[PDB]
C-alpha cells in the first residue's frame, strides 16, 4: 500500500 | 540468459518500479549469490523510479541479513524507494553514474473506511515514514530533522549532490 | 408542484442521500419558510440513509439559525447524517412513525496522497467525528463515551428504541 | 399533466421499483390529499416488481399516519414489497384486478467488510424479515409461522387465491 | 530458474497475496521437500499483505502434516492471513528480519441473496473468525479475549512488537 | 439496501 | 468529503 | 423557483464547486441585484469545496465592482476557493455558522507539454498562489509570509477559529 | 535466436522506445560485451523515436562507463533521446546509413499536484533540458546558445544534415 | 430568466469555451440588441478560455457589423480567443476588472490524412495565426512580427499588463 | 521451427504492416545472413499492406549496407512501403508471383498541436513524401513527375505491369 | 425566445453541422416566412462546417421553391455544403462579414459489403460530387472542370477571395 | 509436435480464416516442403471460411510456383477463398470428404474517405472479383458468365454437387 | 451517408 | 507432456466447445495415430458442450476417412454436435461412463443483410438440420421422423438412455 | 455460423 | 471468498 | 482489406 | 477545428 | 484550470 | 509515425 | 518520468  | 550470465559475474540489475514481485526476485537473487560464495562482493545496479514501502524494505533486510558486502550503483536515477537502496548498499561501496539523478521524498499512500480505520492506516503510514526517514539519516550522516525538511516534498538531485548529502560515497567520473 | 403546496403548509421532505445539492434545496427552502412566517412550526420528515457531513451540518445549522422551530418525523429510515438531524430538531418535536428504523454510526471517508496530507486528512475527520458525537451526547441525553461506544459501527434501532435512547421525543402510532 | 388530473380525483399510482425517489412522491401524493380532505377514501394502484424495504415502510406509515383510508388496487403485479403495500391498505378496501399477480418473499440484501460489519447487517436483515413476516401475518389471518413457510422462496399467486390467503379482501371483476 | 536453485536448499518463498493457486504452489512444494528430506527443516519466508482464508488454512494444516520442521522468517511483511501462518511456524523457529512490519485483523467478507443466505454466510465467517482467534492466541499465549480485542481492527506492530506479542520467537539482526 |  |  | 423567491430578498447561494458556468450565474444574479438596488445589501451564502481559481476572481471582483455591500455567509464549508470569496465579504460583514468548517489551501493544476510550457504554467500557477495569498493576507490581517506557510497544505478551521485567524468577522450563535 | 548470434558479433539493437525496460537490456548487453572482451568495439544501432530522459542517460553512462569504445549506427531513425544517444557513441565512430533522419527537441513532460509540487517538477525537467543541451553541445561542437535555439522546437534532419551538425561523424554510402 | 433580464439592459455574458453553439448564441444576442435600439452601447462581458477560431471570427465580424458600440469587459479571465474577442472592443471601450488574467497564444489544432492533405490543412491554419496575429497587432499596437513572438507559447498578463500591453484601455480597478 | 529453417536457405520472409518491432527482425535476420556468408544471395520474400515509412527505410538500407545481393520476391501483395522495398531489391533480382497486386501512394500521417507544430510535422512527412518519390524513380526508371503524379492517390497494379512500370524485373510464371 | 425574434424579422441562422435534423428546422422555417410574407427577403446566416449532401440539397431547393429571395450571409465560415448552400444564395444576394472563411471540396462517405454493393455506392457518390461540382459551376461562374480541380482537395480561401470566385457577390466590409 | 509430424509426410493444414499471417506460415511450409523434395506430392487440407484475398493469392501463386503438386483436401468447409484455394490443386487430385461444404460468392470490402478514393477502391475490388472469377472458370471448366451469376451471392454445396461444378476432382467415399 |  | 503420453497410447482428448481449432487438433491427431498404426483401434474421449457444425463434420469424416477404428467414451457430457460424434463411433465401440449426460437439439445460427442473403442462409442452416438429423437417425436407427421431433428442442438424457436410443452402445458401469 |  |  |  |  |  |  |  504506503509507497515511496 | 544475458541476465542470467551477469548474474553469474555477481550482478543484479534493479530496473523499474519496486513491489513484492520484483522484491521477491531481487532477494531470491541475492540469496543465490550468498549461497555460491559468501565473501565476493555483489554488485546490485539501481535504476528505479521508486515502490511499495514494505517491499523495498525486504530488499534492504536481505541486503544487511547475508554475508557479503551489497554494492549499490545507481544508473539512470534512483528515486524515492530507489534512492533509500542505493544508501543502503555497503559503506564506501555506494556509488553512481555521473548522469544519474537521486531523488527522495516522504511517503505516498491511501486510506478508505470508517474514521477509526483512516486514524490507524495514517498512524501506520506515519510510522513507514518516520523509520525511512531514520534510516536515510543515518545512512547519510544528515540529522533525523534534516532529512524530514528534505523529504517534505520531491528532493532532486545530481550525482555529485548526492555525495556531498551522505546518499552516496564516490561518483564512477 | 405537488411539493410546492406541501411547502404552503410548511412540510419539508428530506429524501435519500443528503449531498450539497440536497442540502442547499433544504438550507433554501428552511429560509424561505422563515420569510414566510418566523413563528409557526416547520416539518421536517427525513428518509435518509445518510450523506456528507459538513452538507448536513449546513442544514442543522440552518434550522436553529432561522426563528421558527423545527419538527423533525422520521419517515422509512433516518441513518447517521439523517439520524443526526432528526435528533436534532426542536426538542419536544421530534418524533418518528412506528416502523421508521433509526441508525448511527462513525464517519466515513478517505484520504489519499503524501503522509502529510493523509495525517492532516485524517485528522479532520476525527475531528468531525467528536464534533457530531458531542452533539449526539447532547441532544440524546447520553454521555459522550457512551455514544462514541455506541456508534463506533453501525448501531440500529427501532423508533421506541431511539426514543429510549434519547435520539426523538415521540412515536406518532 | 394527466396524472394531476387523476390525482384530483384522490388516485395515486405506484408503478415500477420502489426506492426512496419513489416514496418521497406516494408520500407527498399522500400528505397532499389528506391536506385536501382528511375523510375521503384514496385510491392507491400498485403495479411494482418491489424494492427498499425502508421505502416501502415508509410509504405503508404514511399510509396509515393520514386519516383517509388508504385503498389499495393491484394491477399488473404487486411483488415482494408492493405485496407488502396492497396489504397493508384499508380493511376490506384491499383489492385486485382480475388478472394482476402477487408474489411474496423474504428480504434480499448485501454485506462487505469486516465480520462485525457482515454480522450487524445480517441481524439487521433479519430484524426486517421479522418485521415484514409479522405485519403479513396480522394483514392476511396466516401465522407467523405459515408467513414464513410461504415467503422462504418467491410465493406467485392470482389475485383469486391472494383473496384465499388474506393479501386482498376482494377481486374487483 | 533462480526460485528453483533455493528449493533445493529447502528455501520456499511465499510472495504476495494469498490464494488458491498460491496455497497449491506452496503446498506442492512443502509436500516435496518432505519427500527430499523428513528430517531436515524448511524455510518458509513470508512477505505477504494477506489472503483467502481456507487458502491460507490449507498451508498451515500442510505445514502440520509433514513431519519436517517448517520455519518461518517475515521478510518485508507479513499482514492478516501472512501474519497467521508466520505464527504457524514451528516453535522457537518464528523470525523477522529486523524492519519487518507484521498486522492481524478480523476477516472480511461478502453476502448476498436471501436473509437466510447472508445469515448462513454470515455465520460462517464468524466460524472463521473464531477459528482463527483462537490458533492465533495458541500459538501467541495472548488470551482469546486479548486477541479479539486486538483484531477488531488493524493491528499493526514492528518485528520487535510481533515477538513482544508472541507471534515469532526471535528477531535476527 | 434490504430490499423485497 | 468524510461522510456519515 | 425557491432561489428565484430567496433573489427577491437579495438573498444569493453558491454552493458546490466552483466553475466558470457557476461563476456566471453568481455574476449575473450580483449584477442583476445591483440593478434592483445599488444600496442595499445582499447576501451571499457559501457552501463550497472550492473551484477554479480564475471563476473565483471573477466572482471576487464582481462583489467589488458592484455599489452594494455582499456579506458572507458561511454554512456548511467554505473550503480553499470558497474560504477565499468568504474573506472577500464586505469589511464587518462576513459571517458563518457555529458548525461550518473553513479550509485554506494552495492552488493545485497541472503541466502538459514541453519543457518550456510546463515553466510557463508552473509560473503562472506561482503568481496564482502569490496573487491569492496577497488578498487572503490582506483581508485576515495576516502577513504573506505566514498565510503561505499555513496554505502549503490543507488547514481546516471550525467557524471560531476562521474569525479568530481573521477570515471573517463574526460567528452567528 | 538470431539476437544472441549477433551479439556474439558485438552487435547490439536497441530499436523501439527508450523506458526503463529497454533501457535495462542494452545495459545489460554492454556489460555482457564488456565482460566477454573490454578490448573490442562495440556496434549499438539505433532506430528508436525516443522515450524516457533517465533511462537513456542510464545507456549513456554505461557506455562511457565500460572499457570498449561504443560505436553508435543509426538505421531508420534516431529521434530526440535518440539522436541524443546516437551523438554520444565513440568519437570517429558515429555513424548512419544513407536514408536515416535524425530528430532533436527538448524534453517533454507532466507535472500534477500542489504549485509546490508542480514548481519542483517543472524545474527538475529545465534541469534535464539544460544537461541534454549541453552535452548535446559538446558532442556536435557548437554553442550551448545555438542547440537550445534549435531543439526549442522539433528538429528534422537528414543523416547528410546531421553529419553537417556533429551528431554523427560519417554517413556510410 | 436571470440572463434575459440583463440582457434587457444590454449586457451580453460570454462565459466558458468558444465554439459554434456559443457563438451563435452571442450573435443572436447582439442581432437583437442592436434592432432593439441600433444606438445604446452594448457591454460583452467575457469569461472564457478560449476556442475554435472561425466560431469566434463570427462574434469578432458581428460586433464591427453591427452599428452600436460594443463594450468587453473581462472578468476572470480573457484567453487565446478570449483575449482575442476583449481586444476588438471598441476602442475606448475595452476593460477589465483589477484581477482578471488575459493570455495569448497561437492556434492549435490537427491534421490526419494524405501528406497533401496534411500541407493544405496546416497552411490553413497558417494563415489563421496570421490573420488573428494580424487583427490582435492592429488592436493592440503591437506590430504582426511581435505579437506572432509573444504569442509562441502560452503568453499570461495581469489586468494591468494587458492595459499596457494595448489589448485592454483601462482597468476598473 | 520452419522460419528458423528457412532462414538456412537464406530466406526472409516480411509479412504484415512494417514497424520498428518487424523492421528490426529484418534487419536482424539481414545482418545474421551476411555474418553467415556475405556473398550468397539473400531471398527477401514480401507480402505486406504497407507500414511506417522510417522502419522501411531502415530494412532498404540495410538491404544496401551489407554485401549480399538481397533479392526481392513479392507474394500476395506488396503495397504502399511494401512496394516501395520490393523496388529496392538487387537489381535483376527483384521479382514477383503472377496474381500479385504491387500498389504505390504518397505518403499517410497525422499532426497534432500548436501551428508551429503541425507546420514543422507537415514539412517533415513532406520530405519523406520527396525522398520516396525520388528513390521510387530511381528504382523504377520513371521521371520525379511520373511518380509524384502516380502517387497522388492509390496507384493499384498487376505483376506485369509493375513489371513494365520499373518496380520489378521478372515476374516468375 | 431569441432565435423566435430575430425570425420575426425573417431572420434565420444556419449553425453548425448540416443533417436532416437541422435541414429539418432550416426548411420549415423557410415555408413559415414565405407563409408570412412571400414578398420579403429573408437572411439566412451561415457559419457551417458542412454535413450531410441530401440534407443540404434539401436546403437548395427549398430556398428554390419558395417565392422569397434567400440571401446569405457568411458568418465565421462557410465549409463544404456550408458553402455551397452560401453559392446558392440569391443573385447578388449572397454576402460575406470581412473576416469569414469560404471552403469548397469533394464528397466524403464510405462503402461496406459486397462488391457490387460497393461499386453502386461509390457511384452514387460520385454522381453527387458531379451534380455538386456543377452546380458550384453555375453559382459561381467558374467552368465545371475548373470546379474539379479546386475541390479535389480542400480549397480554403478568405471572404474577399470567396467574391472573386464567385461564390458570394459582395464582403461586407 | 503434431503437426510436425503430419508436415514430414508432407502434410499440410489450412484451418481457420485466411489472412497474412496464416498465408506465411501455409507460404512457409510448402517452401519447405519442396526443399525436402520437389518431386512429391503434397497434401493441403483445407476446412477454412475464408478470407483475406491477397493473403489468398499468396497461397495460390506459391502452390503453382513450386514443382510439388499440391492435392488439395477438404474436410469441414471451404468457403469463398478456401473454395477458390480447394479448385486451386494440382489437376485430378482435388479432394473432398463425403460431409464437407463448399461455398463460393464473390468479394466483401469496405472503404472510406473521399470520393476519389472510395472510386479507386472500388475498382481494385472489382478487379479482385473479374480475377477470380476468371480463375473459378478456369479451374472448373465452367463460364465466365456463369461464375459470376452463381457467385453474385453465397452458392453453397455438397461435396458431389462441388464435384459435379468443376471444383473438386473426387470425393472420398 | 456522404458528406460534403 | 500428460496429454502427450495418453496419445502414445492412442487416446485423444477432445474437451470443450468445438471450433475449427479444436477440430484440426483433433483430425490432426487421428491422421497421426494412423500414420503410427492405421489398424490398433483409437479411443476418442468425449465431453464437449458442443460447437461450429462444419467443424465437427470435419472430425466426423475424418474419423471415417483413416483406417483404424475410433471408439468414443463420452465423459461429463456429449452435448448437440458432441452427442453427434460420439454416435459416429465405430458400431459397438460407442461408450460412456455411467454419469455422463448426452443432449441432442437442432441447430442454432444466425443471418443479417437483405431479404435474399438471410434466405440463402436459412436454407443452408436447414440443410445441415436435415443431414445431421439424417445421419443421426443412421447411428441410432429411429426414424428420421423421430429424430427431427426429438431434436426440435433440448433433449437431455443419461447414459442409460441413450444407450437404449441408440446413440451409444454400451455404458462402462 | 451454424453450431449444435 | 471469507478473507484476512 | 477485400475478402472473399 | 482550429482553435486558439 | 489552476484551481484551489 | 508517418506511414505509406 | 519526462521524455525526450
Amino acid at each position: 500500500a504506503a509507497a515511496a | 540468459d544475458i541476465y542470467s550470465r551477469l548474474l553469474k559475474d555477481r550482478i543484479v540489475l534493479l530496473s523499474g518500479e519496486i513491489n513484492d514481485s520484483v522484491a521477491s526476485s531481487i532477494v531470491a537473487q541475492l540469496l543465490f549469490l550468498e549461497a555460491e560464495d559468501p565473501e565476493k562482493d555483489i554488485g546490485l545496479y539501481i535504476n528505479s523510479p521508486g515502490g511499495v514501502i514494505t517491499s523495498g524494505l525486504s530488499i534492504y533486510d536481505t541486503m544487511n541479513f547475508i554475508r557479503p558486502d551489497v554494492s549499490t550503483i545507481c544508473i539512470g536515477q534512483a528515486a524515492a524507494m530507489g534512492a533509500f537502496l542505493l544508501s543502503c548498499g555497503a559503506k564506501g561501496k555506494r556509488f553512481s553514474l555521473p548522469h544519474s539523478r537521486i531523488m527522495i521524498h516522504q511517503p505516498l499512500g491511501g486510506a478508505q473506511g470508517q474514521a477509526s480505520d483512516i486514524e490507524i492506516i495514517s498512524n501506520e503510514i506515519l510510522r513507514l515514514k518516520g523509520l525511512m526517514n531514520s534510516i536515510l539519516a543515518q545512512n547519510s550522516g544528515q540529522s533525523l530533522e534534516q532529512i524530514a525538511k528534505d523529504t517534505d516534498r520531491d528532493f532532486y538531485m545530481s550525482a555529485k549532490e548526492a555525495k556531498e548529502y551522505g546518499l552516496i560515497d564516490k561518483v564512477l567520473q
